[PDB]
RNA sequence: GGGGAGUGAAAUAGAACCUGAAACCGUAUGCGUACAAGCAGUGGGAGCCUACUUGUUAGGUGACUGCGUACCUUUUGUAU
RNA sequence: AACCCACUCCCGUUGAAAAGGUAGGGGAUGACUUGUGGAUCGGAGUGAAAGGCUAAUCAAGCUCGGAGAUAGCUGGUUCUC
RNA sequence: CAGGUGGUCGGGUAGAGAAUACCAAGGCGCUUGAGAGAACUCGGGUGAAGGAACUAGGCAAAAUGGCACCGUAACUUCGG
RNA sequence: CCUUGUCGGGUAAGUUCCGACCUGCACGAAUGGCGUAACGAUGGCGGCGCUGUCUCCACCCGAGACUCAGUGAAAUUGAA
RNA sequence: GAUGUCGGCUCAUCACAUCCUGGGGCUGAAGCCGGUCCCAAGGGUAUGGCUGUUCGCCAUUUAAAGUGGUACGCGAGCUGGGUUUAGAACGUCGUGAGACAGUUCGGUCCCUAUCUGCCGUGGACGUUUGAGAUUUGAGAGGGGCUGCUCCUAGUACGAGAGGACCGGAGUGGACGAACCUCUGGUGUUCCGGUUGUCACGCCAGUGGCAUUGCCGGGUAGCUAUGUUCGGAAAAGAUAACCGCUGAAAGCAUCUAAGCGGGAAACUUGCCUCAAGAUGAGAUCUCACUGGGAACUUGAUUCCCCUGAAGGGCCGUCGAAGACUACGACGUUGAUAGGCUGGGUGUGUAAGCGUUGUGAGGCGUUGAGCUAACCAGUACUAAUGGCCCGUGAGGCUUGACC
């Protein structure tokens, strides 16, 4: 069981005793059942939810008889959250309060997508010299392979291209607050991904 | 100081004048050793009589960097120069006496006797 | 509009109007060895960030023979009072010329009287 | 990356642009519609409109803020003049740009760049 | 970095499988009653019933 | 540059002009091709489609399947 | 500085260029640089000398002949039983 | 065709100058453009903290840069 | 040659450098022997400054790359 | 009728004959240490001075600085210092041209990737009527390192000296991921100062060009050197090893039956991809409920009507991007630009007054300007257009109708 939200950028808390402790908030409106999947008639155990407010032009008949069979209204995407033994009816309402603070939690999104990156930026490689000599390439990867055994590239090689919006998930993030009066998580440290972006908030699976 | 074959001077009375980071102790290739890292040097420059010559390896404590120390609300102190405090053995200071401002990142267990002589 | 007020909830009254030029007292709070008292730090304040929560200031004091800067957290608790002590005439933001200015060149000029 | 980056580059050194683009204001109003690529239109109304809602207001301060930035006498003796009257109780917008097919010789997308009450 | 084969016509073609033409954009002015490309002014100058140059 | 009309026995003899091959490039029709590994065939072989006139035929594709590493030249020897 | 040169890097190497470009570099009133005209030529010139140069050619130019040189070498040699 | 090709003239302001920079008279926009704003590549700009640890080698770069005055070592063929 | 000979200096550390030693494989007096101020786009060592050479690269600016329109090569290739 | 060296750089990949870390046995192992031999390949596994070096010798670290295969891995990835063509010189050999178990200075590294491979990213079709979304996980990849001070305890042990394992934190290093709140870097799209010149008739003001002329700063964005997080615990089947019970072989024996403990190895646990998993899976929901003719009756073909759910073209764009795709929006609209406020940066605009002989000060005035930022606002631009996609989804067999 998680939650849904969007991330807000990141803030600062001053303790009273001085540390200034780096936050995210994680904006998080009201999350709403839609399904409720039962491992009698799906296989498995788990809920569906969603978070509010698409059009009514943008929602398909399919779609929005979807979200009306559960009585919800519903809005941006469907998540799902797997259970191992909970209840939730279909038209039930979760919300922050499943967070106190304390409370080490994972936070995943989507990671800034970076276009094409090299393999300097993508996979930490080192470049070679700037000015000894060195001919055109000089921020290029190496050699790929070792010469006729095996004669071919070794599938996995470290190469170029797309730093990009792969699902990152960064775990074991305190929870600083649960302000569920105006529906905020605030989370020690980094979260992956820009401002505004989904991102999923379930508890710690390191604990 | 932050780097093997960074210069930097000393804040002792009767030892050199300017030390060189011949290595950065502590992990396997530490690059960096900021203030209250243990470097290891080489004295380029001093004084001439004094309990330190010229050419002598030795350990030393970076007690002052202009790259700065770190609190735990993101402040920075941030020194003019970089500095150590030169060590024997059994790393207790060598000089009985200390010049210029240390900071408190200093005083843990090993390195009271400077931040005791320090006119902070 | 949501982290606009979580910062102004934290940002209760610490501070006077001062200006990069000014020499400032800061009475910072340290704690080790089981007490709670005040440092004093005088010196030139020479920058300025105005972020709102995130303002910081910079100020230059030189103790001991050598130069020390700290870039102070405006809203932390540990900057307990502030306090200018004398205010200069700059026309600048950022005083980062006087780094290599040493001694009687490094001196900020009073046409603000 | 160009992650919130705004402006565009158009193939050209920054002076180039700026001296593109007050010659596209200057031209514009003067003719009050104009004729041009279609991300150089895109580009003009970031340049050209500032201008029209500087001229809603006469001073020595803003003449001489629209003179350096616009810099011809005719341009600066039409808005102030015309376009500053006109526009006087319009909030922005004060041009439009219609796409018009593409360019023969290349394939540069076309668009008219045209003051809206003309 | 050459070939060692020449390419058959089968492969020379199936590189070729994905370069055809689309353009269809096309719409009619309900006022004059002429083709168009959407979001256009005409080839006669109109935009949506309004004469434009 | 063509589409006609005329001339001519003939213009798919129209001036780059008799004939007008092959390489190479197309359009149309039939059949086969998107779970299948290699000298591209060959032996087996279903299906489909055309002409016939029907059948124990003729033409075209060839799913599937057994066997199958071009030609030359040089060599003791080459898929090499 | 012009001019003459060509020490270094980088580019370029299917070049803009069959020897260059851009940054820097050497000489720059002389044993200098250069125009125009003339002289020296193939076991023969000229050479502050390197086998350098002699029309993008040089341990003996180019062209035409002897000439279809010679090749114990290489390659190839065409329908059928 | 970024190359080569003898000689003549030569304005303003700054400047020793025919260097150089902005301009005059005069000439020109270098005969593919439009977008876009990845890796990489080229020609540049800035760069925290170190300051040759790079490398075969400080290669490249960075630096120094003028005029007036002061001052200036070894050594020397008495000129440097 | 042995050889990074040995000793001194320089460095934290020096097969290179400088000063000696003399056991000169295999110096030596116009194929000149020893010195030598000044002069080298000369070889080798060290230092100050200086810095993206480097730790370790980040960002930015133009020119290609990518897409669109027009024109339109090449080396190679027994068939695939 | 050419397979271009040694070394360095960059990137690797496997083995195990294991360097560290892990598990053991024996000991001439009291403890800290060790010696040797098994088991284990998961992860790690220096920076430099010298020399062209591989190596080596030193200096200083580390938990450790493993040994090898890969064309002594790797030049259609780089270098080109060594060897190394043409120049020259030394010593030596030769009458000489010249030469070298030799030294020495100098000396051109070409290729736009067709195919396999590999890293990314799409287009087609198929998944059995079609669609919008959500998914299970067969399978695959990533990850896996380690030091220190302390806490029982100066205890167990040891005459003493010395010194623990085993119990659990909290602080580093190296590596990796994400992020930009903080610290800074950049910021030729913001604001200033300034030199030379030219211009806007001129004074003022300002604008071109000088590398952004030079520079001071600096928004957003990107970003490391900045911030945060990570490696686990746990489980299972085991490796050596340690066994219980126990015969064959009245005994003894881990074993032959039968039961246990046991490691960073192996399978999960953690993260990511994943039904092209042709074995193409599953959920929830939506859409279509018209005739006729020919010939051949899974029936196909043709005509008329009808084209739904939805998808796309197109447009405004994005913290998404090479093109794509993805994502948002398209007047029932904040999707972009402008506008209106704020904010941030710069740092007291112009004009006028005032003082001065003038340069220049003082006011007005934290002023003017302000990009990418924040909130609001239909002023401009996203056109009640077209195209695809159809008309209830074969047959056999079984069970319940």
């Amino acid at each position: 069981i998680g939650v849904v939200g969007r991330k807000c950028g990141m803030t600062r808390i001053f303790t009273e005793e001085g540390v200034s402790i780096p936050v995210t908030v994680i904006e998080v409106e009201p999350n709403r059942v839609t399904q409720f999947k039962t491992e009698e008639t799906d296989g498995y155990r788990a809920v569906q939810v969603t978070a509010g407010e698409r059009r009514a032009s943008r929602v398909t008949k399919a779609q929005a008889g979807h979200f009306a069979k559960a009585n919800v209204a519903a809005g941006r995407g469907v998540w799902e959250f797997r259970l191992g033994e909970e209840q939730y009816a279909a038209g039930d309402q979760i919300t922050v309060d499943l967070f106190q603070a304390g409370q080490m939690v994972d936070v995943t999104g989507e990671s800034k997508g970076k276009g094409f990156a090299g393999t300097i930026k993508r996979w930490n490689f080192r470049g070679q010299d700037n000015t000894h000599g060195n001919s055109v390439s000089h921020r290029v990867p190496g050699s790929i392979g070792q010469c006729q055994t095996p004669g071919r590239v070794f599938k996995g090689k470290k190469m170029s291209g797309h730093l990009g919006a792969e699902r990152v998930t960064v775990q074991s993030l305190e929870i600083v607050r649960v302000d569920a009066e105006r529906n905020l998580l605030l989370v020690k440290g980094a979260v992956p991904g820009a401002t505004g972006g989904d991102v999923i908030v379930r508890p710690a699976a390191k604990a | 100081m932050i780097q093997t074959q960074s210069m930097l001077d000393v804040a002792d009375n009767s030892g050199a004048r300017r030390v060189m980071c011949i290595k950065v102790l502590g992990g396997s290739h530490r690059r960096y050793a900021g203030i209250g890292d243990i470097i290891k040097v080489t004295v380029k420059e001093a004084i001439p009589r004094g309990k330190v010559k010229k050419g002598q390896v030795m350990t030393a404590v970076v007690v002052r960097t202009k790259h700065g120390v770190r609190r735990t609300d993101g402040s920075i102190i941030r020194f003019d120069g970089n500095a150590a405090v030169l060590l024997n053995n059994k790393q207790e200071p060598i000089g009985t006496r200390i010049f210029g401002p240390v900071t408190r990142e200093l005083r843990t267990e090993k390195f009271m006797k400077i931040v005791s002589l320090a006119p902070e | 509009k949501i982290i606009q007020q979580i910062e102004a909830e934290q940002m209760n009254k610490e501070i006077p109007a001062f200006a990069p030029g000014d020499t400032v007292i800061v009475q910072v709070k340290v704690k080790e060895g089981d007490r709670q008292r005040l440092q004093a730090f005088e010196g030139v304040v020479i920058a300025k960030r105005n972020r709102g929560l995130n303002s910081a200031f910079t100020v230059r004091k030189i103790s001991n023979g050598v130069g020390v800067e700290r870039t102070f957290q405006t809203y932390s608790p540990i900057v307990d009072s502030l306090s200018v002590k004398r205010r200069g005439d700059v026309r600048k933001a950022k005083l980062y010329y006087l780094r290599a200015l040493s001694g009687k060149a490094a001196r900020i000029k009073e046409k603000l009287v | 990356m160009r992650h919130r980056k705004s402006g565009r580059h158009l193939s050209r050194t920054s002076a180039h642009r700026k001296a593109m683009f007050q010659n596209m204001a200057v031209s514009l109003f003067e003719h009050e519609l104009i004729k041009t690529t279609l991300p150089k239109a895109k580009e003009l109304r970031r340049v050209a409109e500032p201008l029209i809602t500087l001229a809603k207001e006469d001073s020595v301060a803003n003449r001489r803020l629209a003179f350096d930035r616009t810099r011809s006498k005719a341009a600066v003796g039409k808005l102030f003049n015309d376009l500053g009257k006109r526009y006087a109780n319009r909030p922005g917008g004060y041009l439009r740009i219609l796409k018009c097919g593409f360019r023969a010789g290349d394939n540069a997308p076309m668009a008219y760049v045209e003051l809206v009450d003309r | 970095a050459v070939q060692q084969n020449k390419k058959s016509r089968s492969a020379r073609d199936m590189r070729r499988s994905h370069d055809a033409l689309e353009s269809n954009a096309l719409s009619v002015e309900k006022s004059t009653g002429e083709v168009h490309l959407r979001h256009h002014v005409s080839p006669d100058g109109f935009y949506r019933g309004r004469k434009v140059v």
